RNA sequence: GGAUAGUGGCCUACCAUGGUUUCAACGGGUAACGGGGAAUAAGGGUUCGAUUCCGGAGAGGGAGCCUGAGAAACGGCUACCACAUCCAAGGAAGGCAGCAGGCGCGCAAAUUACCCAAUCCUAAUUCAGGGAGGUAGUGACAAUAAAUAACGAUACAGGGCCCAUUCGGGUCUUGUAAUUGGAAUGAGUACAAUGUAAAUACCUUAACGAGGAACAAUUGGAGGGCAAGUCUGGUGCCAGCAGCC
C-alpha cells in the first residue's frame, strides 16, 4: 500500500457546504408535557395513517 | 470511620431498547397517567419483579411451612394495605399475575384525578407538585404516594394553601393591587 | 400570636440531674419560626419555677410548617441549671458570656513555641538581651 | 461414556482437564499472560497521551478509495509509536504538529476498525481541548 | 545442655540417616495482603475484593537497641546505604504510606478552612488535650425523589341522539390556532426566626420574585440489526461517514 497521499484537500466538503442557519421556532415543552404532546400525535391522532400509520413520510 | 450508608437502585431498563410492541405500550402508561419518564414504569416494574420473586420463592416451599406462611401473610397483607391487591385475591397465587398498572393507579397522581378536584391527570400532576394537597393533615408534593385505603377520604387541599382558604392566593394578591391603585 | 398551644410529651423526671425531660411539641397554625427564646417563658409559667431554669433545643419544623417538635429541659432552680447546662447553651440565653480566646491555630503555636523553652525563661531573656547588645 | 470421566472421585481429572483447555480461549489467554501489560502499547488502559510526529495519507481498503488523514504519535508513559486516526470532516487542521494529544481505541477491542489498515487508535483530544468541540466550533484551540 | 516468659534445632556438642515428592514436592510468575464482601447470574457458574469491619505487615532500604507491662517503635535513639536542609566553613539538624498543601508521575483523584458541641480515647483527670473524630469547602464516583407548565372562552375537523319539517340548530365529545384571559407556584433575592460550638445550607416564613424575544434540556440517531425520511441544497470513490454488513 501507500502512506502518502493528498493531505491538502482535507475538509473539502465541510468547508464547501453553504451556510444555512437555524430558523427561529417556538420552544417545545420539556419533561412531562412532552410525553403529553407525543401521546396526542401518535395514539389519539389519525393524521398520518396513510397505509401503514407512518410517522414522518415525505411530502407527497 | 463511620458506617457506610446503604443505597440501592430502584429500576431496571429492558434488555431490548427498540421494540415497538413495548415502546408504544410504555407511552400508553405514561399517556393518561401523566408521567414524565419511562423510569416511572421502569421503577414500578422493578419491585413488581421483586414481589413476584418473593411470591415464587414462597410457592416452591411446602404448604404449612412456617416461613411460607409468615412472609406469605406479610406480603399478602402489605399489598392489600396499599390496595394494589383486592381482598378477594388473598390466595398468594393471584399476587403473581396482579397487573403492571395496578401499582401505578394507586398513586397520588391518579387519586387526585379519581376523587374529583383535578378534572385531568395533567392538572393534578401540577396540583400535587404545586404544594396544594393534604393526604392526611400534612402537605405532600410527591406524585407517587401509593395511598393506603386508610386515607382516600383524607385527601383535601392543604389549610395553608389557596383552594382551601386561609389565603387568597399569591398572584391574585398583586392582581387586585393594580385594581386598587388604578381606581384612585 | 394565635393558638400557640405549647404541649409537652414523653415527660420523664430526671432527679439524677434534678431536671425534667420532655418533648416540646408545638402547634402554630398560621405561624412559623416559633422563636425558642419565647418558648422559655411559656414553658416557665407552666411549671411555675422561673424563666431561667428552662432550656429548649431541637425544634426541627415539620414539612409545610404549622407544627414543630423539639426537646426541653426545666430545672428546679437556677443553681443546678448553671452547673449542668452546657456552656454553649448558656451563652445563647445570656446567662454567661463568650470566653475570649485566640483561634485554635494560635493556641497550637503558643504551645509549640513554649516547648522550646526549659524553665521560666527569664534567665534566657536577659541572656539574649545581653548578647544582642554586643 | 461420553469421553470425560464420570467417577465420583475424578474431580481432580475434571478440574485439571478444564485448566488445560481453558488456554484455547483468547480472553483467558491474554488475562493470565498479562499481554496487555507487556504489549498493546497502552498499559492495559483505555487512553494515552502522546506527541504528534507527522500526518499520514493512508489509503482505503477494498472496496473503498479515500485518504484517511491519520497521525503518528509517540506515547509519553512508554515511548512507543502508534498510528491514530483523526475522526471528523477536516479535523486534520487542528492536530498540525508536535501537539500533545490524547488517544482512544476504536471499539474493536484491539484491532483495526474499518477499511483503515493497521490503525487501531483514534484522536479524542488535541492540546487537551476536546477535539469534538473544535469541529462544532464551540471552543478555541490554545494559541501556544 | 544453653537461651526464652515459656514448648520447640530456637542455638550448641555428640549420635542415627533421615524428612518432602506425580494425591504436583521443589522451583518460577503474580499488573497477589488475606477474609467479611462486590458485579452479573433459571440452575450450575464467571470475574473482582488497594479501599468504612476483622486479622497481618510497614514508616526511604536494611540492621541494632534503650525505656517501658507492652515496641525490634521510627511525629524513640545508633550505624551504613540512597536522598537531602542550614552555615560569618568551625558544625548542626532529617524522615507527611497522619491532616491540609507542593513537586513529580501519569487516563486518572478535593481546602495549606472551622471546632472539640456530638462519637470516643488519654492523663494526677467532671475541667486539659486529641487534623482521632465532627462541621463546612471542592466534588455529575455512585445513588433517591422530582420543575422546565396547568385551565378556561372564540375560529376549524369528527359520531351517536332530539326532532324525522329541503342539508337546520345541533345541545355532548377529542384535537388543530403568528386569538385572548384569568388564576398556580417554584428556582432566585430576603426582614425574621429556626438551625449550629459559631456559622452555611434543609425544613418554615414577611416582602420581592412567568407569558415567551421569555426563567428558553441536552446527548445521540433516522438503509438494516435497531423506530426514526425515498424531503430539499451542496459534494461527486473526493470530502467524508461506516461497532458489522
Ligand atoms: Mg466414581
Ligand atoms: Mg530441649
Ligand atoms: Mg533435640
Ligand atoms: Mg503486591
Ligand atoms: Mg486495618
Ligand atoms: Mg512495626
Ligand atoms: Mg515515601
Ligand atoms: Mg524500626
Ligand atoms: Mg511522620
Ligand atoms: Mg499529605
Ligand atoms: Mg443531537
Ligand atoms: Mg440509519
Ligand atoms: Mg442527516
Ligand atoms: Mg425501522
Ligand atoms: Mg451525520
Amino acid at each position: 500500500a501507500k502512506v502518502h497521499g493528498s493531505l491538502a484537500r482535507a475538509g473539502k466538503v465541510k468547508s464547501q457546504t453553504p451556510k444555512v442557519e437555524k430558523t427561529e421556532k417556538p420552544k417545545k415543552p420539556k419533561g412531562r408535557a412532552y410525553k403529553r404532546l407525543l401521546y396526542t400525535r401518535r395514539f389519539v391522532n389519525v393524521t398520518l395513517v396513510n397505509g401503514k400509520r407512518r410517522m414522518n413520510p415525505g411530502p407527497s | 470511620p463511620r458506617a457506610p450508608r446503604t443505597y440501592s437502585k430502584t429500576y431496571s431498563t429492558p434488555k431490548r431498547p427498540y421494540e415497538s410492541s413495548r415502546l408504544d405500550a410504555e407511552l400508553k402508561l405514561a399517556g393518561e397517567f401523566g408521567l414524565k419518564n419511562k423510569k416511572e414504569i421502569y421503577r414500578i416494574s422493578f419491585q413488581l419483579s421483586k414481589i413476584r420473586r418473593a411470591a415464587r420463592d414462597l410457592l416452591t416451599r411446602d404448604e404449612k411451612d412456617p416461613k411460607r406462611l409468615f412472609e406469605g401473610n406479610a406480603l399478602i397483607r402489605r399489598l392489600v394495605r396499599v390496595g394494589v391487591l383486592s381482598e378477594d385475591k388473598k390466595k398468594l397465587d393471584y399476587v403473581l399475575a396482579l397487573k403492571v398498572e395496578d401499582f401505578l393507579e394507586r398513586r397520588l397522581q391518579t387519586q387526585v384525578y379519581k376523587l374529583g378536584l383535578a378534572k385531568s391527570v395533567h392538572h393534578a400532576r401540577v396540583l400535587i407538585t404545586q404544594r396544594h394537597i393534604a393526604v392526611g393533615k400534612q402537605i405532600v408534593n410527591i406524585p407517587s404516594f401509593m395511598v393506603r385505603l386508610d386515607s382516600e377520604k383524607h385527601i383535601d387541599f392543604a389549610p395553608t394553601s389557596p383552594f382551601g382558604g386561609a389565603r387568597p392566593g399569591r398572584v391574585a394578591r398583586r392582581n387586585a393591587a393594580r385594581k386598587a391603585e388604578a381606581s384612585g | 400570636s394565635d393558638a400557640v398551644t405549647i404541649r409537652t410529651r414523653k415527660v420523664i423526671s430526671n432527679p439524677l440531674l434534678a431536671r425534667k425531660q420532655f418533648v416540646v411539641d408545638v402547634l402554630h397554625p398560621n405561624r412559623a419560626n416559633v422563636s425558642k427564646d419565647e418558648l422559655r417563658e411559656k414553658l416557665a409559667e407552666v411549671y411555675k419555677a422561673e424563666k431561667d431554669a428552662v432550656s429548649v433545643f431541637g425544634f426541627r419544623t415539620q414539612f409545610g410548617g404549622g407544627k414543630s417538635v423539639g426537646f426541653g429541659l426545666v430545672y428546679n432552680s437556677v443553681a443546678e441549671a448553671k452547673k449542668f447546662e452546657p456552656t454553649y447553651r448558656l451563652v445563647r440565653y445570656g446567662l454567661a458570656e463568650k470566653v475570649e480566646k485566640a483561634s485554635r491555630q494560635q493556641r497550637k503555636q503558643k504551645k509549640n513555641r513554649d516547648k522550646k523553652i526549659f524553665g521560666t525563661g527569664k534567665r534566657l531573656a536577659k541572656k539574649v538581651a545581653r548578647r544582642n547588645a554586643d | 461414556g461420553k469421553g470425560k470421566p464420570r467417577g465420583l472421585n475424578s474431580a481432580r481429572k475434571l478440574r485439571v482437564h478444564r485448566r488445560n483447555n481453558r488456554w484455547a480461549e483468547n480472553n483467558y489467554k491474554k488475562r493470565l499472560l498479562g499481554t496487555a501489560f507487556k504489549s498493546s502499547p497502552f498499559g492495559g488502559s483505555s487512553h494515552a497521551k502522546g506527541i504528534v510526529l507527522e500526518k499520514l495519507g493512508i489509503e482505503s481498503k477494498q472496496p473503498n478509495s479515500a485518504i484517511r488523514k491519520c497521525v503518528r504519535v509517540q506515547l509519553i508513559k512508554n515511548g512507543k509509536k502508534v498510528t491514530a486516526f483523526v475522526p471528523n470532516d477536516g479535523c486534520l487542521n487542528f492536530v498540525d504538529e508536535n501537539d500533545e494529544v490524547l488517544l482512544a481505541g476504536f471499539g474493536r477491542k484491539g484491532k483495526a476498525k474499518g477499511d483503515i489498515p493497521g490503525v487501531r487508535f483514534k484522536v479524542v483530544k488535541v492540546s487537551g481541548v476536546s477535539l469534538l468541540a473544535l469541529w462544532k466550533e464551540k471552543k478555541e484551540k490554545p494559541r501556544s
